[PDB]
RNA sequence: AAGCGGAGAGGUA
DNA sequence: GCGCATGCTGCTCATCAAAGCTGACGGCGACTGCCG
DNA sequence: CGGCAGTCGCCGTGTACCTCTCCATGAGCAGCATGCGC
């Protein structure tokens, strides 16, 4: 929902996550910029790090 | 600028402005032309439902296309078509394509 | 001595593609203004007007 | 549209008053569509990253 | 299209009874300041009148109902007090926008979050550094490629 | 605080329990500041008392203006002796009759 | 010429002027006379017509009284406006931070009818702002000039569409009052014409024919003609008028009851009655000259009436059936047809006298309700006028309309040229106009009705782009407030002398020949065929038989910016405009010599602009100095000039005035006395002349760049002076009272050296970045505990100081509340030439320095003479001007001089040059209109015949090219080049105002990211596309230590540095501010929004008890560092 | 030991 | 000469205001009276 | 009941930089300051 959200239309996502009460894993790259964490690609990977 | 529509009509999956009826079976072609609407049934040669598509106003031409002598011919009665061969002219719909 | 062998990004705006950032090697010059190679200017689409 | 009348005269020679006068209606053009079409162009290039 | 939400309600832990407010939450001072102007007057903060407006109401109902006073009005207080939350909460969506001096309308909690001003696309996809600077550029044909 | 920490983000809708756990104290009047003293108004959009401390350190009318004085609250005005940044980070709540 | 000491400038032009160009600043002036009721307008205006000289205030108080109460028994009246003395001259006010205004008064009588007595009296009205002999306004200080707006004018407008389905005709009326109510008749998908009152829903048109009084026979007798009048009528179902009125009184107006009067009222005062419908003036002069009604008889009551109600009716249903032309019942005949909304014809001018009596038609009215309420609550025998006044609104109007609006605008004082076309400028946007992002396509465009009244090729380049525009040079407004332009008329065959001022619509009547026609010298044309504009704006090629009108001129059809620029028919429309924009950016000089080739409109442009002194009358100068100059009139009298020296401008550049008189010199009225900014001896000048050579040179002019000489920075050649000036206020505190002193706490006595004995520094001392102006100290606080708060020099910034202003409240001088001093600081710097600096021609040409070379090591001539400028030669063939080579072609040949051999005859090519252009001497000044000059026959003569120098040689040969050296290795180039003088400016766009810097500085509030902007320590924004750029690049370290510990990290920022100053490893990034604020805001839109752990338990995210140690003593960078 | 918000106008690439 | 009364003037506080305003346009879906 | 077609409302409309001006009122409610009368 964080990227959705960041996308356009604000309020109708943020309606359907409420009262769907979703949860958002963090596994993309948009969130993690957003969070403040290493996106997951290029040195960013475990296999590098 | 004029080509810049297209492009973000392609990607966004609309229905075309000009669109065009696409055959759907191989059979045999009925043009009956009317005053001003033309129409074509595609009668299935398999065997099955006439399939008619009609009210195609008179803003578009006919596809010259590879007809079953090897050279480009516009669609006429009596003619055969392929499964899927789009039949007027302009841009196809990717949902039906699909 | 204390800006040798240390980088630094130059950027210029819009950045269209990748190569509108790049990274290069500093040398100290009299002026007010930052000279660029002739080569990397249809990577940033820069000219001097 | 295209003018009937052409433009019988190059640059070099020099145009007259009205062959000068209806030569501005295909440079406004161009300088409008340039400030008004990249708006399209960045909306799609930002839905499609 | 009513199971997609009647069985959004009933799948999860939630209640539906979430969509009606019995008390109001106020955002912490230092995200709503006052700004002195030459120092002189202050600038206004559009947000500290909003809840301005809300408290104010909710005093003069509360007063109203302790003195029993006839139905009618206490439900003409009702009907104002929640339009002052409506114009808190989403300002503009039903009715006239609040203005303000100069017939402006004023800036709503949902407004801090929506729109190419947000705080989602001006805040946290970009921000501004340091250790940066600007200048103008000029030719060197002497220069190595790197 | 650590980002390696974070697993999820859940959001939902919150009921009036929520919001009373959160606050820290009610708003009972409009004012805001002051005019004369330019000081927060009590139990007001500003309120020390339900907000923080706006100096360090420092109590509401006299006591304490002093690090080693830390933690206890002034038994007069109520306000908790802390850091100022705290109110940033504290709500409070109106109570809808 | 008609200038009396003019310098002589010969010019090439063949044709003859009839007319000479009007004052360029009336079209600001003539407003503000008419709206004051000046004398000069009234004669003016009696002059072409006395029927009614009615001002521009009068008109709107006396249509605002009388004003009567409900009774009927009281009356109030004004009459009679009447301004007195200005308070203080405009020097006075610019120094003081004053408006410039005089007080206005009427007479007001009140007379009560039941006893009879008449009161009348004075009363005061405010102050009003007056316009200054420049036509610009000075508010608070600031110089301002009120722009014109191009607005539609009222009437009635059809329209035409096509559908989309049925693919038939839809026609539409639409009917656009001053103030009012639309309303707006179409036709629909079907036969049934609708009428749409006040945009809502939409009833057949005979319900409300038949509400306005109308039998159900009275249509068919005189709609009689069309079917979808049968239709409509046949679904009508409502055949009453009172039916009619009572349906229309319920659509209109919900929730109430329908009462009948009510009903009848209310429609008879919405489009009848002169309260809340007007058609001012314009308007119904429009709507009787489309629909043909009665023509002749003064316009007076300008309201809707039911005639024209049943006309426009009439005219729709024509229209849609088909025809060209109707006539109605007592009307002359008109054609049917659709009209352009473009149209120059249908566009008028709001000019500033209207602009402002909207305003005060605006206040009067506020304060016309609270004075009628008034009545009702005193009690009579005590009512006087001087009690039912109250002059607030109006003076709040006034000055919310001066200041604080978005048409009067902040002025343009780079030089007089950008000043003079700031105004002279026609804006579409504003109060009721257009949008700048909802704009369109077809409003940007150039219009065929344009030609003589706006330039076509003047205007921005950014987002504005056809929204703006310039008055053309010969143009002037109607009374209505339509564009005119004067044609000589032509009656058969033969060219009179007889100018007639049309606009559009009348142009579009007539056929109109071109300027440059071959008259044979007895007013007849040379050749039958000819090119002329036609109706619909085409151009065609007919005999010259028919034609009734000519152009008075060429150069008639381009602004005054765009008619000086020699062989502007040369060069293409887009460097055409970018040159006329560029040349309002040039910063004054400190010689300013006049163009060696150039156009005759210099002198003009300068002498109007007013940045020049002229004597008014003929006399004897008696006595000249730097500072005035004393002339002694014929009669006895004398006269003294004072002169400004070194004042700042709008845009801190540099005004100074310099006399060009001798001490006996006699002089005549209107002869030039001093110079101005970029002024010489009379003339524009913007720029310098200067030695060009075109080619390519070992890289250093690569992608528009330019190649400098060292002569123009050891010779001053090209700089400026920039003036800064600085403010400091001394106010109270709660505390205590804050002080300039010299009592500064513990700070170095080395430091307080410049300061004078009390506070100020003193005039003369050079200041640096970081030194003290002026000393303030102001109290702490729980004497002794003060604080140091002096004003300082902001970064980058140095220069002499001038001046020193101090203001005081101790001598009773006007100051705010709460201030006790108030001290200005002026600072002064002059500025040469270097790399980053940026330059710009005539013909679209613009670069920037690349290179500064010695002159040793420059191409040279045989003679060795170095180039001062080296131009690239792959940007001249691609951009389409060639106007610059031909440029420096002529003025290569005005430098050195000519002479054509004439002595066995006169050269063929040399047939049509004037005589006195067959000679010239070195260094001379020439002349070359816009639209006709040198033809290339007589530019390639004149190359062939030209002056040696000292030395019998010749260096350039007659295809304008020279052989050069090199400077660097000695050998010649292999090929000539060309070389030539050229004419190069200093455009406003200076390195030193560009470079910036930042390691760490001051830090927002909400977020605690740094500040933007070099005003403040501000960072560099790194924005979305950056971001994708960095994410495509897979740099995934960079993109965190950039969006963490550089911008919003708030424990991170003091550790990073402490450990880069200590030498230690950069440690790990946190959590930023920004992602907190958003949690607090989701939770505050009452939203449960919680951070899981991997297995539950919400984390707390509310910072603790850590490390709380300040390291490094120095403040990380928010401000300076105290000794 | 101490401040930095909104509205409008005009420009540069 | 002193007391009383009347008129400039500083300080202070309210949100329910509406007559003014009128030159954006394509895509997509709910929905609502309205005909049949 | 059953469709049905229009109509209305809400969403979106490129990036980075520089310079300038202005920011609520009216009316009420004391608080004196001056003139007049005994
Ligand atoms: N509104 C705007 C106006 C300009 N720009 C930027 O400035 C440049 C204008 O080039 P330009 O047209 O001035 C010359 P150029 O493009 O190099 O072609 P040429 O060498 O053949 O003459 C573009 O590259 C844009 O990136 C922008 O981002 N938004
Ligand atoms: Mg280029
Ligand atoms: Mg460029
Ligand atoms: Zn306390």
């Amino acid at each position: 929902w964080l990227s959705a959200a960041s996308f356009q239309e604000t309020t109708r996502v943020l309606t359907d996550a409420a009262i769907n009460c979703r949860s958002d894993k963090l596994n993309g790259l948009k969130e993690n910029v957003i969070i403040g964490k290493l996106i997951p690609a290029g040195t960013g990977i475990n296999r590098y790090r | 600028t004029g080509g810049l529509p297209r492009v973000q009509e392609l990607f966004e999956a609309r229905v075309p402005r000009g669109k065009a009826p696409i055959a759907d079976v191989t059979g045999r072609v009925r043009l009956e032309d009317g005053e001003r609407f033309y129409k074509i049934t595609i009668v299935p040669d398999d065997g099955g439902e006439e399939v008619v598509y009609d009210k195609i106003s008179k803003r578009q031409r006919l596809r010259v296309f590879k007809h079953e002598d090897g050279s480009e011919r516009v669609l006429s009665d009596g003619d055969h078509v392929e499964v899927g061969q789009q039949l007027m002219e302009g841009s196809a719909d990717p949902h039906e394509v699909l | 001595e204390v800006i040798a062998e240390h980088p630094v990004l130059l950027n210029r705006a819009p950045t269209l593609h990748r190569l509108g950032i790049q990274a290069f090697e500093p040398m100290l010059v009299e002026g007010k203004a930052i000279q660029l190679h002739p080569l990397v200017c249809e990577a940033f689409n820069a000219d001097f007007d | 549209e295209f003018i009937p009348r052409p433009v019988k005269s190059s640059f070099r020679e020099g145009l007259t008053v009205l062959e000068y006068f209806i030569n501005t209606h295909g440079a406004r053009k161009g300088l409008a569509d340039t400030a008004l079409r990249t708006a399209d162009s960045g909306y799609l290039t930002r839905r499609l990253v | 299209k009513r199971l997609k939400v009647v069985a959004a309600f009933q799948q999860s832990g939630n209640s539906p009874m979430g969509m009606v407010l019995d008390a109001v939450p106020v955002i912490p001072p230092e995200l709503r300041p006052m700004v002195q102007l030459d120092g002189g007057r202050f600038a206004t903060s559009d947000l500290n009148d909003l809840y301005r407006r809300v408290i104010n109401r909710n005093n003069r109902l509360k007063r109203l109902i302790d003195l029993g006073a006839p139905e009618i009005i206490v439900n003409n207080e009702k009907r104002m007090l929640q339009e002052s939350v409506d114009a808190l909460f989403d300002n503009g969506r039903r009715g006239r926008p609040v203005t303000g001096p100069g017939n402006r309308p004023l800036k709503s909690l949902s407004d801090l979050l929506k729109g190419k001003q947000g705080r989602f696309r001006q805040n946290l996809l970009g921000k501004r550094v340091d250790y940066s600077g600007r200048s103008v550029i000029v030719v060197g044909p002497q220069l190595k490629l790197h | 605080l650590d980002v390696n920490f974070f697993d999820e983000l859940r959001i939902g809708l919150a009921t009036a329990e929520d919001i009373r756990q959160w606050s820290y104290g009610e708003v009972k009047k409009p004012e805001t500041i002051n005019y004369r003293t330019l000081k927060p108004e009590k139990d007001g959009l500003f309120c020390e008392k339900i907000f923080g401390p706006t100096r360090d350190w420092e109590c509401y009318c006299g006591k304490y203006k002093r690090v080693r004085f830390k933690g206890i609250i002034c038994e007069r005005c109520g306000v908790e002796v802390t850091r100022a940044k705290v109110r940033r980070e504290r709500m409070g709540h109106i109570e809808l009759a | 010429n008609s200038v009396p000491g003019a310098p002589n400038r010969v010019s090439f032009a063949k044709l003859r002027e009839p007319l000479e160009v009007p004052g360029l600043l009336d079209v600001q002036t003539d407003s503000f006379e008419w709206l004051i009721g000046s004398p000069r307008w009234r004669e003016s205006a009696a002059e072409r017509g006395d029927v009614n000289p009615v001002g521009g205030l009068e008109e709107v108080l006396y249509e605002l009284s009388p004003i009567e109460d409900f009774s009927g028994s009281m009356s109030l009246s004004f009459s009679d406006p009447r301004f007195d003395d200005v308070k203080a001259p405009v020097d006075e006010c610019k120094d003081k931070d004053m408006t410039y205004a005089a007080p206005l008064f009427v007479t007001a009588e009140f007379i009560n009818n039941n006893t009879g007595e008449i009161k009348s009296q004075t009363v005061f009205m405010g102050d009003f702002p007056m316009m200054t002999e420049k036509g610009t306004f000075i508010i608070n200080g600031t110089e301002r000039v009120v722009v014109s707006q191009l607005v539609r004018s009222p009437g009635v407008y059809f329209d035409e569409t096509i559908d989309k389905s049925t693919d038939k005709t839809l026609h539409s009326v639409k009917v656009i009052p001053s103030r009012g109510a639309w309303l707006e008749f179409d036709v629909d998908k079907r036969d049934t014409v609708g009428v749409r009152i006040d945009r809502k829903r939409r009833q057949p048109v005979t319900v409300l024919l038949k509400a306005l009084g109308w039998t159900s026979e009275q249509i068919v007798e005189r709609f009689g003609f069309s079917e979808i009048m049968r239709s409509t009528l046949e679904k009508d179902n409502t055949v009453g008028t009172d039916e009619a009125l009572l349906d229309i009184y319920r659509k209109l107006r919900p929730g109430e009851p329908p009462t009948k009067e009510s009903a009848q009222t209310l429609l008879e005062n919405l489009f009848f009655k002169e309260k809340r419908y007007d058609l001012a003036r314009v308007g119904r002069y429009k709507v009787n000259k489309k629909l043909g009604l009665h023509v002749g008889e003064p316009i007076t009551s300008s309201t809707l009436t039911e005639e024209d109600v049943v006309a426009t009716i009439e005219y729709l249903v024509r229209l849609h059936e088909g025809q060209t032309t109707m006539t109605v019942p007592g009307g002359v005949e008109v054609p049917v047809e659709t009209d352009d909304i473009d149209h120059f014809g249908n566009r008028r001018l709001r000019t500033v006298g209207e602009l402002i009596q909207n305003q005060i038609r605006v206040g009067m009215s506020r304060m016309e309700r609270v004075v009628r309420e008034r009545m009702t609550t005193q009690d009579v025998e005590a009512i006087t006028p001087q009690t039912l006044i109250n002059i607030r609104p109006v003076v709040a109007a006034i000055k919310e309309f001066f200041g604080t609006s978005q048409l009067s605008q902040f002025m343009d004082q780079n030089n007089p040229l950008s000043g003079l076309t700031h105004k002279r400028r026609l804006s579409a946007l504003g109060p009721g106009g257009l949008s700048r992002e909802r704009a369109g396509l077809e409003v940007r465009d150039v219009h065929p009705s344009h030609y003589g009244r706006m330039c076509p090729i003047e205007t921005p380049e950014g987002p504005n782009i056809g929204l703006i525009g310039s008055l053309s040079v010969y143009a002037r407004v109607n009374p209505f407030g339509f564009i005119e332009t004067p044609y000589r008329k032509v009656v058969d065959g033969v060219v009179s002398d007889e100018i007639v001022y049309l606009t559009a619509d009348e142009e579009d009547r007539h056929v109109v020949a071109q300027a440059n026609s071959p008259i044979d010298a007895d007013g007849r044309f040379v050749e039958p065929r000819v090119l002329v504009r036609r109706k619909a704006g085409e151009v065609e090629y007919v005999p010259s038989s028919e034609v009734d009108y000519m152009d008075v001129s060429p150069r008639q059809m381009v602004s005054v910016a765009t008619a000086m620029i020699p062989f502007l028919e040369h060069d293409d429309a887009n460097r055409a405009l970018m040159g006329a924009n560029m040349q309002r950016q040039a910063v004054p000089l400190v010689r300013s010599e006049a163009p060696l080739v150039g156009t005759g409109m210099e002198l003009r442009a300068a002498i109007d602009a007013g940045d020049v002194v002229v004597a008014e009358e003929s006399g004897v100068i008696e006595e000249v100095s730097a500072d005035y100059i004393t002339v002694m009139h014929d009669n006895g009298t004398r006269r003294t000039y004072r002169m400004r020296k070194f004042a700042r401008s709008n845009h801190g550049t540099c005004a100074n005035q310099c006399p060009i008189v001798d001490a006996g010199d006699r002089v005549e009225a209107g002869q030039v006395i001093a110079d101005g900014p970029c002024t010489d001896d009379g003339e524009m000048a913007l720029g310098k002349n200067l030695l060009v050579a075109i080619m390519p040179w070992e890289g250093h002019n690569y992608e528009d760049a330019i190649i400098l000489s060292n002569r123009l920075v050891e010779e001053d050649v090209l700089t400026s002076i920039h003036i800064e000036e600085h403010e400091i206020d001394a106010r109270d505190t709660k505390l205590g009272a804050e002080e300039i002193t010299r009592d500064i706490p513990n700070i170095s006595d080395e430091v307080l050296a410049d300061l004078d004995e009390r506070g100020i520094v003193r005039i003369g001392a050079e200041v640096r970045d970081g030194d003290i102006l002026v000393g303030k100290v102001t109290p702490k606080g729980e004497a002794r505990e003060v604080r140091d708060t002096s004003l300082k020099v902001p970064h980058g910034e140095s220069g002499k100081v001038i001046g020193i202003r101090v203001f005081s409240r101790e001598d009773e001088d006007e100051l705010p509340a709460g201030v006790n001093e108030l001290v200005r600081v002026y600072v002064a710097q002059k500025r040469k030439i270097s790399d980053g600096d940026k330059l710009a021609g005539r013909h679209g040409n613009k670069g920037v320095i690349g290179k500064i070379l010695p002159v040793e090591d420059m191409p040279f001539l045989a003679d060795g003479t170095p180039v001062d400028i080296i131009l690239n030669t792959h940007g001249v063939p691609r951009r389409m001007n060639i106007g610059q080579i031909l440029e420096t072609h002529l003025g290569w040949c005005a430098h050195s001089g000519w002479k054509v051999d004439a002595a066995k005859g006169v050269p063929d090519w040399a047939a049509r040059l004037p005589d006195e252009l067959l000679e010239a001497q070195p260094n001379a000044i020439v002349s070359t209109p816009v639209f006709d000059g040198a033809q290339e026959a007589e530019l390639q003569g004149l190359l062939s015949c030209t002056l040696p120098n000292r030395d019998g040689d010749v260096l350039v040969d007659a295809d304008g090219k020279a052989m050069l050296f090199d400077g660097r290795s000695g050998e010649p180039f292999p090929y000539p080049v060309t070389v030539g003088y050229m004419y190069i400016m200093k455009l406003h766009h200076l390195v030193d105002d560009k470079i910036h810097a930042r390691s760490t500085g001051p830090y927002s509030m909400i977020t605690q990211q740094p500040l933007g902007g070099k005003a403040q320590f501000g960072g560099q924004r790194f924005g979305e596309m950056e971001c994708w750029a960095m994410q495509a690049y897979g740099a995934a370290y960079t993109l965190q230590e950039l969006l963490t510990i550089k911008s919003d990290d708030t424990v991170g920022r003091v550790k990073v540095y402490e450990a880069i100053v200590k030498g230690e490893n950069i440690p790990e990034p946190g959590i930023p501010e920004s992602f907190k604020v958003l949690l607090k805001e989701l939770q505050s839109l009452c939203l449960n929004v919680e951070v899981l752990s991997s297995d539950g338990a919400a984390i707390e995210l509310r910072e603790g008890e850590d490390e709380d140690l300040e390291r490094a003593a120095a403040n990380l960078g928010i401000n300076l560092s105290r000794n």
